[PDB]
């Protein structure tokens, strides 16, 4: 496995979000809250979680799923799963 | 706490769509099935009294529950996974490396001067984390697991540093 | 196949029993049958150092094919021939058990129904 | 790059 | 949703199909708050030792010497001698030895009584 | 016989000299790997050389030297019996291992013990050296619970890999099942026959092998993965996948079917034996072809074909066909690990992943694995003129033509029609469709001893059955007046189960709901044989092992049966006897009754 | 550091030395059950639930992960056989029953076709070799002093 | 509910504190400094022909590695193999038997020269 | 054997005026000088025991006891240094004084020319253990431990003393040669049975037989570790080396009598070894292991055949190297550790990678993997038995199938898997134990190229 970094990490995440059709390119941003930033449901967050899950490989723990609101701390939390400095 | 009755159902949609893409396999027959569970999912979206939602609960963990695959995809780093808990075999505890010979810790010397500082890092840490932990904590003990910041001046978080030395989760 | 039908779901004693039978002389409806002769004497099974189950009257060629083939080294794609004349002494040699299976078959078949006949006359 | 990678003093 | 899974003793009922899921009384999610307080409190004194740097060895883990303490030392304390276990005791005692002890002589009788007029199998054995 | 017997010597011996550098500590561990690739690689080159002569004159010898014990009438000594069988399995044997390290080279290196890696292969290869060239069932033994051994640790190379360490437990546990008829064999030769060394046995004529035959039976049973011996081979795959491509591939497996050809002088003359085999190696074709027929893997699947293939040649073992089931193993050896890297060189590249429900797309993105998977996956099936032609339609028409149980044939074709159905079915998966694999795009198979270690295989996988075939003289009366159907048939049922399977990988893509029927679990928890009997008799052998046995029959009773109550009845009794308040009217009455029944009563005076 | 009142006591049976072992044991009051008092010896030692190892979640932070236990809380008397690598008490998709009925059935059924399969011997339509020599006497075994019962066969 | 004020700058903190640790964690320049190796002159006197560069100069030694590998792992051990059981092993009685070749009557005996007498003609039964 | 007993007689004088510090050096390369020594004991002649002295003699029995207890002694001196470091020098001096006495007493024991000289050695090893296993104990129970393992013992010795002093008057003497070669029927009259009996619960009590064993986990799970090994490696083979004796004159009476102690035995060991895979301490285990090796021994000396005795002996001297060599295995891990809680410390692989080969073959030669002499001792015992019975394969056939069941198990649930993180105390392995699991381990695979010399005079 290559050396895997957060910049990629952190570049696919947002891609995948703004590739999310429910998710516009223009109304993504680092910071993202789905439920007040983005206005999405919960079932949507489920999908938006699931979605990197196989879109990355690893996994989420459920009750780190429903906690991670927000692109930039999902960058920060793929950070510590692996722990990433670069 | 207790699971809250949205997060119950947020638990079982997720490994019931995992179990989805199990059953699908292909990507695009999992999109339609994904998304007709979504609006099935969304059929009674309202619940108005709480026990209607408790029996509308019983029929989704029944459904979901009988949803499992036979042999679901659990990826390789997942609990039970072919690569999980596979490298534990090589992560060693940090304070191995104080059990060092001389000559192992001469010949790797710069690490072992960040190791002393980091060493020393833990003491003053550790100190004022006790201090900081002890007041911090209410009456009764810790409520539960959540520990407390380093809200405090020039003060490291408390109870960090096997969290922060954790063993790094590719060992090599 | 189609014997196993006709003992299985027919008659048993209609077809052939392979660990009993044959049940008749075989110089009985063959006056004067000549015998089934040997090419290869004892000492050539013997001395060839034969296994017992390829001992049978096609060893005679059998020997022949070895002996070429000890002899073909380095090359495999030769020796034709001598397996053309074991094969089918093999071939020749399994119809004669077939000729001695349906000899019996017919055997049975006949003698059953002559005996059939008599309980019909009686 | 390389990391550190930790094992028991073998010298022993 | 179908035909239920029957739970088994080495195989319990999910976390699913439990009743106590969806039967969530007031007291009974009231339970799950003082059991994770005392858990807290006790990951809290393991880390207290565990991140301690001025701690070293072993710490004593009270429940392995419990079950150790209670699985060889307070058995016979706590032991009685009521007839079940008098009767487990008697079935699983001189009952298996009964067992082989028949199988055995029965075995030795019935090769015995042969030898002595020449019935088994021995000419090629003079080792033993 | 200067050639041949000594070469055999020679061959044995430098494959112990890496292990024998390696203890040393003068060995360098940085290329050891490749020190280890050049000793296998040339220890296959001086393994050629003693195929010549056999092929020239067919000399066969027994090589026993150093006498070990004398043992009054048995004398024992390290001795190799080299006939047909071990001659022609070493360059077999020695080939593969040196192409499946050779890939492990590139596979296996992100791990700090390679060196200690490699070095554990090589002590399986002696050992399994050790096995074949044996001449008594003492070395076959030592090889025996050598490689065993070797798998124990092999299998659990993460010492904290749960699963692994597990199934290392399960895969001594059935291998010393196993050896309970391996010991009733010892203990039947030594007193029936009193002998331990093969010629002697063969030659005494033990007419009446019954319970040795059943001993040899229960041996190779729980070797070759029979039915309730099988799950430890499935289980094996859990370690690293080269490992997978090792011992358990199809080396180890067919060491009790090794076993069951060499015995096959007297294994022949009970019937009842003859039958059982053939019995459980049809249920092992059937029910492990079942189980990858509807599973989600690739070397657990290709581990179930194994054990199905390892249930086919003991079962031609069962009609007496020993040499044939040798050819087959060999050439089940060349394909079915083939195969093994292959899949294993898929996982490397797509990031350690063996669930088929995220392969596909692979076949121009993995060209060279993809004509190589394709090519040994219906080899296995082996169509006309190729290692699988001339073992597998021979094996099929063999039983066919022959007297068998009416079922025993139909586990055959379905073997064949079943093994050949999951067969393209992980090709589907895999090279066909569509990539369901992360978007990161790091595919790759570029690594020139990936290539050039399948390479060899594929001539191999090809070759060898032609070339053999021709080498090898035949054993039994060839099949030549033959009514047609019966061997066509094997070709055939091939075929309608990769049409079956054809639109079954079709129905895939259409967007029918599926329901989860009996069968696909019914496949997936293995026929719930782990499910229950690695749950229900492990807990009751366990658990009473403690409630009664440790506790109630020892610590409870024993120790209340004669020390607790010894102790006590002089406890109880002590203070009665010391006890005494001290009152002198007391003590001096006692000495009156005493005195009074010394005489008179007791009459001491009479 | 250790005493009596901490070690395992008696069975209990006064509602006070329950609580009294409860917070010896670590549980709350309504959370100790000892084992039922037929003899067996073990006391105070409560019944606690009858699972294995493998039921645990991985996900909770275990301080002994590698058997996912934690320090100081309880644990199972009946552990040693109810740990991962051990006999686990996890629920299968399957009833278990059923699957038991399916094992059952299924592995009675094999030997039962086969039982059937062997009374229906099946064979090739085909006569037997009858071997050279006496079906070869003396190369099977046979007695070189007396002569053979000859086992000649004429041709058809 | 994301996280609280208490756990944000908590995360934050121990992750600043972990990722100075990884980059402690790493490998400094100056790490690894190893001890000299004690080794004769005489390996270095052929290893610096290989870095010549030529064709030769390169293959000729992989050559050389696979020829000293002969000579060491596979040519001395034939001798000792050889001189074992030609002289002590073959002096004792049936250590070693070969099984008697399969001799064709047809064919002749070298030492003795007698050529064992062949069969009849055969069924010469050409399909 | 003066030439044995005289310098090691003379290891009690030079171990208690030596320096404060030279204990353990002097101690311990002298004693290994007297195993070299004893080493030539191993010259047996053809079926003629070397009769030394009038009340010495040995044959191919006794000597490679005798080595095993010679070589043995070093063992626990090296084995003690690392716990008795902590202790003033006139009691270290008492506790070499201990093992010495120890050996001495067995030498002169397996040497013993009539079966009294044997039985007061025998019994008197009683003694030094005695002081051993309470005296320098570690835990409350060892005055417990003392008691168990004293009375058991002397419960049925003094039987055998009655029945012993009661031959000396009906053969008219007690010597072995003589026992022997006068040696006659012995008549089923119902006092000879008795007669029969008082001369075998002394040897099986020690053995120890099932049910007459629970001394055996009572002891040696609780003596000091120096202690363990002499207890486990010899002290139970006493009863072997004795009862290949007195089963001499004690015919035909075995074929009855066998019957009530075979199955007894028979099925101890698949019980014996159900406690093993189920136990919650380390040493428990080996000690629990210990008896279910032992209890084959017991099968293979009453089935009174040369195969079994050959095979008795073979197991008799691997058991020790063995058993010694776990017990000195747990002995590191407790004293790392401060106890023997077996889930206590899994997974140490990761930082022990020397001890984990340690336990690796130390396991094996549990397991026995073949050739090691275990094996070769078990397996001469199956072949012996299924003569006798076939129905017996499945028994210790099982029995070592559990055998190998637990024998991974320590191994999974001591170095496979992941370390204790709030463990930080185990240090680098020091070469002291490190060394004594070298000189437990290569004599084994040493006999191993050789076996013929531990198989007894029956070879
Ligand atoms: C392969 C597997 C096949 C087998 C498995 C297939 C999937 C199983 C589920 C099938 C449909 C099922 O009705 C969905 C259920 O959970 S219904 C009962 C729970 N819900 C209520 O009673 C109303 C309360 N409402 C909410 O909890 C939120 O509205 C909600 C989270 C739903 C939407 O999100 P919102 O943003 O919070
Ligand atoms: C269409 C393919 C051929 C027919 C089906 C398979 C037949 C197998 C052979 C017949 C049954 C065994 C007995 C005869 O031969």
């Amino acid at each position: 496995a290559p050396p895997l970094t957060l910049e990629a990490i952190k570049d696919r995440v947002l891609y995948v979000l703004k590739l999310y059709d429910k998710i516009d390119p223009e109304k993504l941003s680092v910071n993202s809250h789905f439920m007040k930033d983005l206005g999405l449901d919960s079932l949507d967050q489920v999908e938006i979680i699931m979605a990197m899950e196989d879109e990355f490989g690893f996994e989420i723990p459920d009750i780190d799923a429903e906690k991670l609101m927000c692109p930039q701390e999902i960058v920060d939390y793929i950070a510590d799963k692996k722990d990433v400095y670069e | 706490a207790y699971l809250t009755h949205q997060q119950k159902v947020l638990r079982l949609y997720k490994r019931a769509l995992r179990h989805l893409e199990s059953w699908c396999v292909h990507r695009d027959k999992y999109r339609y099935f994904a998304c007709l569970m979504r609006a099935r999912f969304d059929e009674h979206k309202n619940e108005k009294d709480m026990v209607k939602a408790t029996q509308l609960l019983r029929q989704a963990e029944e459904e979901f529950w009988y949803g499992q695959h036979p042999q679901p995809y659990i990826f390789p780093e997942s609990p039970g996974g072919t690569s999980y808990e596979r490298y534990e075999c090589y992560k060693v505890p940090e304070w191995c490396l104080d059990d060092w010979h001389p000559s192992e810790k001469a010949m790797y010397p710069d690490y072992f001067a960040k190791r002393e500082q980091w060493k020393r890092l833990r003491r003053e840490s550790w100190e004022r984390e006790v201090k900081q932990l002890q007041e911090e904590t209410p009456p009764g003990g810790p409520r539960t697991e959540a520990l407390p910041p380093a809200r405090k001046e020039g003060d490291l978080p408390p109870l960090w540093w096997h969290i922060v030395t954790r063993p790094r989760e590719r060992p090599m | 196949g189609a014997h196993l039908a006709r003992r299985y779901l027919g008659d048993a004693s209609k077809e052939p029993d392979p660990l009993r039978m044959p049940t008749f002389p075989p110089d009985y409806g063959f006056p004067e049958r000549k015998e089934r002769e040997m090419v290869a004497t004892q000492q050539e099974m013997n001395d060839a150092q034969l296994m017992l189950q390829q001992r049978d009257y096609c060893a005679h060629y059998l020997i022949q094919l070895l002996k070429c083939k000890r002899d073909s080294f380095p090359n495999f794609l030769a020796c034709k021939h001598e397996q053309h004349d074991w094969d089918y002494c093999e071939h020749l040699d399994y119809v004669k058990r077939m000729k001695e299976f349906e000899r019996e078959r017919r055997l049975l078949q006949r003698k059953k129904r002559r005996e059939q006949r008599e309980a019909e006359m009686a | 790059k390389r990391l550190f990678i930790i094992k028991p003093s073998g010298f022993y | 949703s179908f035909p239920k899974y029957k739970p088994s003793r080495l195989a319990t009922l999910p976390a699913t199909l439990d009743p106590a899921e969806y039967d969530i009384s007031p007291e009974t999610r009231k339970a799950q708050a003082e059991r994770l307080a005392i858990r807290s409190r006790l990951k809290r004194e393991y880390l207290l030792q565990y991140n301690d740097p001025n701690r070293l060895g072993v710490i004593e883990d009270p429940a392995l010497i419990r079950w150790t303490y209670a699985r060889s030392a307070n058995i016979y304390p706590n032991f009685r001698p009521t007839p079940k276990t008098s009767l487990l005791g008697a079935l699983f005692g001189i009952g298996p030895l009964f067992f082989w002890y028949y199988v055995f002589k029965t075995d030795r009788d019935k090769k015995e009584k042969l030898i002595q007029e020449g019935k088994l199998d021995q000419t090629f054995n003079i080792s033993y | 016989m200067n050639p041949f017997a000594s070469l055999t010597l020679t061959t044995l011996i430098i494959l112990t000299i890496p292990i024998m550098m390696s203890n040393s500590n003068i060995y360098k561990t940085n290329l050891y790997p490749n020190y280890v690739k050049t000793t296998v690689s040339y220890a296959f080159t001086l393994s050629l050389v003693p195929l010549l002569m056999f092929m020239h004159t067919g000399q066969e010898m027994i090589i026993s030297n150093w006498h070990w014990m004398t043992l009054q009438t048995v004398e024992l000594s390290l001795s190799f019996k080299m006939d047909y069988f071990s001659v022609m399995f070493i360059p077999v044997a020695l080939f593969v291992t040196w192409s499946i390290m050779e890939f492990s080279m590139w596979y296996m290196h992100s791990d700090p013990f390679i060196n200690r890696f490699f070095k554990y292969l090589v002590l399986f290869l002696i050992t399994m050296m050790i096995l074949v060239t044996a001449n008594n069932l003492f070395q076959l033994f030592i090889g025996w619970e050598g490689v065993g051994i070797m798998s124990f640790l092999l299998i659990g190379w993460w010492h904290g890999r749960t699963d692994a360490n597990t199934a290392a437990l399960q895969a001594i546990l059935y291998n010393r099942i196993g050896d309970i008829g391996f010991v009733l064999s010892m203990a039947w030769f030594l007193t029936h026959s009193n002998a331990w060394d093969l010629q002697q046995i063969f030659m005494l004529n033990n007419e009446c092998p019954n319970m040795p035959l059943i001993g040899l039976l229960l041996a190779a049973a729980g070797k070759s993965a029979q039915f309730g011996l099988h799950p430890w081979l499935p289980s094996a795959m859990e370690g690293p996948t080269p490992v997978s491509a090792l011992l358990h591939s199809s080396t180890m497996v067919v060491a009790g079917v090794f076993l069951l050809i060499r015995f096959y002088p007297l294994m022949e003359t009970n019937k009842l034996v003859q039958t059982m085999t053939l019995c459980l190696g049809a249920i092992t074709t059937l029910f492990t072809a079942l189980c990858a027929i509807t599973q989600n893997d690739i070397k657990k699947i290709v581990a179930f074909s194994t054990s199905s293939q390892l249930g086919l040649m003991m079962v031609t073992i069962g009609i007496n066909q020993p040499h044939l089931a040798f050819l087959h193993i060999c050439m089940h050896a060349f394909f079915k690990a083939m195969l093994f890297m292959c899949s294993g060189s898929i996982i490397h590249s797509l990031n350690d992943e063996q669930d088929i429900r995220k392969m596909g797309g692979l076949y121009k993105a993995m060209p060279f694995t993809t004509t190589a998977l394709i090519i040994g996956s219906l080899a296995l099936t082996g169509m006309p003129y190729l290692t699988g032609f001339y073992s597998k339609d021979l094996i099929i028409e063999a039983v066919n033509m022959s007297y068998t149980n009416a079922w025993a044939l139909l586990m055959t074709l379905i073997a064949t029609s079943l093994t050949a159905a999951y067969s393209t079915r992980i090709i589907f998966f895999a090279f066909l469709g569509k990539p369901r694999f992360p978007p990161l795009v790091l595919i790759n198979e570029n690594n020139p001893l990936l290539i050039n270690s399948i390479k060899r295989l594929l001539i191999g996988s090809i070759f060898a059955g032609f070339i053999i075939s021709n080498n090898i003289p035949p054993m039994t009366v060839p099949n030549t007046t033959m009514p047609l159907y019966m061997k066509m048939t094997a070709l055939i049922v091939t075929i309608m189960g990769f049409m079956l399977a054809l639109e079954l990988n079709n129905t895939t893509y259409y967007l029918k709901f599926k329901y989860p029927s009996q069968t696909y679990k019914f496949s997936n928890m293995l026929g719930y044989y782990p499910s229950i009997m690695h749950r229900l008799p492990t807990y009751h052998n366990l658990s009473m092992s403690q409630k009664s046995a440790s506790s109630l029959l020892d610590l409870i009773w024993l120790e209340t049966i004669l020390p607790k109550t010894t102790s006590f009845i002089q406890m109880k009794m002590s203070i009665m006897v010391s006890n005494q308040k001290g009152l002198i009217k007391l003590y001096f009455l006692s000495f009156l009754i005493t005195i009074m029944i010394s005489m008179t009563l007791f009459n001491y005076h009479e | 550091h250790v005493t009596k009142d901490m070690f395992p006591g008696p069975y209990p049976k006064t509602p006070e030395e329950r609580a009294a072992a409860a917070k010896k044991y670590n549980m709350r009051v309504e959370d100790y059950e000892p084992y039922p008092d037929d003899g067996m010896g073990y006391g105070d030692y409560p019944k606690l639930p009858d699972r294995s190892q493998q039921e645990r979640d991985p996900w909770y932070d275990w301080d002994h992960p590698d058997l996912r236990l934690n320090w100081g809380e309880p644990i199972h008397w009946d552990l040693d056989m109810y740990i991962r690598n051990r006999v686990d008490t996890s629920p299968t998709p399957v009833s278990w029953n059923t699957m038991c009925k399916h094992l059952s059935g299924f592995v009675a059924f094999m030997l039962f076709m086969f039982w059937v399969g062997e009374i229906y011997p099946s064979y090739q339509p085909v006569g037997p070799k009858q071997y050279p020599y006496n079906d070869l006497y003396l190369e099977r075994g046979g007695d070189p002093t007396k002569e053979p019962e000859p086992v000649v066969h004429y041709e058809i | 509910s994301g996280y609280t004020p208490d756990e944000k700058l908590r995360l934050q903190q121990l992750r600043e504190l972990r990722r100075r640790w990884l980059k402690d964690q790493e490998l400094s320049p100056r790490e690894p400094v190893l001890p000299p190796r004690r080794v004769w002159p005489m390996e270095q006197f052929w290893n610096k022909f290989l870095q010549d560069g030529a064709p030769w100069k390169n293959v000729i030694y992989k050559t050389y590695r696979h020829s000293i590998f002969a000579v060491t792992h596979v040519l001395i051990p034939v001798w000792i193999i050889h001189y074992y059981l030609k002289y002590h092993v073959t002096a004792k009685p049936y250590t070693v038997v070969e099984r008697k070749p399969r001799i064709f009557p047809g064919d002749t005996i070298l030492e003795t020269g007698e050529v064992i007498p062949l069969m009849k003609e055969f069924p010469d039964q050409h399909h | 054997m003066l030439k044995i007993i005289i310098p090691t007689t003379m290891l009690l004088p030079m171990t208690w005026m030596s320096k404060h510090n030279m204990i353990w050096i002097n101690a311990t390369v002298h004693s290994l000088l007297i195993s070299l020594i004893s080493l030539s004991l191993l010259n047996q002649l053809g079926e003629n025991s070397l009769n030394f002295s009038l009340t010495f003699f040995s044959d191919s029995l006794s000597a490679p006891l005798l080595v095993l207890t010679t070589w043995l002694l070093p063992l626990m001196l090296m084995a003690s240094q690392s716990h008795l470091s902590k202790e003033t020098t006139t009691r270290k001096k008492l506790y070499i004084t201990m093992l010495i006495l120890l050996q001495l007493f067995l030498i002169m024991t397996f040497t013993a020319t009539e079966l009294i000289l044997f039985y007061i050695l025998f019994e008197a090893t009683l003694v030094p253990t005695l002081i051993i296993i309470t005296r320098w104990g570690n835990q409350t129970e060892r005055l417990n431990a003392g008691l168990y393992f004293l009375f058991y013992t002397l419960a049925g010795s003094l039987p055998l003393l009655v029945a012993l002093v009661y031959i000396q008057n009906t053969t008219g003497s007690l010597n072995f040669l003589i026992i022997h070669y006068w040696s006659h029927p012995l008549s089923n009259s119902w006092s000879n049975i008795f007669m029969w009996l008082a001369c075998i619960m002394a040897f099986m009590v020690k053995m120890p037989l099932y049910g007459l064993h629970l001394w055996l986990p009572k002891a040696h799970v609780e003596a000091p570790i120096a202690g363990s090994m002499v207890l486990a490696a010899v002290l139970l083979k006493l009863g072997g080396y004795g009862m290949m004796r007195i089963t001499t004159i004690l015919n035909p009476l075995t074929n009855y009598m066998a019957y009530p102690f075979l199955m007894l035995s028979m099925w101890g060991m698949i019980m014996t070894s159900s406690i093993c895979l189920r136990q919650t301490d380390l040493k428990s285990l080996i000690a629990y292991s210990s008896v279910s090796h032992m209890a084959l021994v017991i099968v293979a000396i009453m089935i009174q055949t040369p195969w079994s005795f050959m095979g008795a002996t073979a197991l008799m001297i691997a058991h020790g190297l063995t058993s010694s060599m776990l017990f000195c295995l747990a002995n590191t891990n407790y004293e790392r550790v401060h106890s023997r809680t077996m889930i206590l410390a899994r997974g140490l692989q990761t930082l022990l990678p020397l001890m984990a080969t340690w336990w690796l073959m130390a396991s094996l030669t549990n397991l026995a993997l073949p050739p090691s002499i275990n094996l070769i001792g078990e397996l001469f015992i199956i072949t012996a038995s299924f003569s006798w019975s076939n129905i017996t394969i499945i028994l210790m056939g099982m029995n070592m199938m559990i055998t190998a069941l637990y024998s991974l198990y320590m191994l999974i649930t001591t170095q496979r898997g992941k370390y204790t993180h709030h463990i930080n105390n185990i240090k680098a392995s020091f070469t002291r134990e490190n060394a004594l699991m070298a000189l437990h381990i290569l004599p084994l695979l040493l006999l191993t190229l050789n076996p013929k010399m531990i198989l007894g005079p029956l070879y």
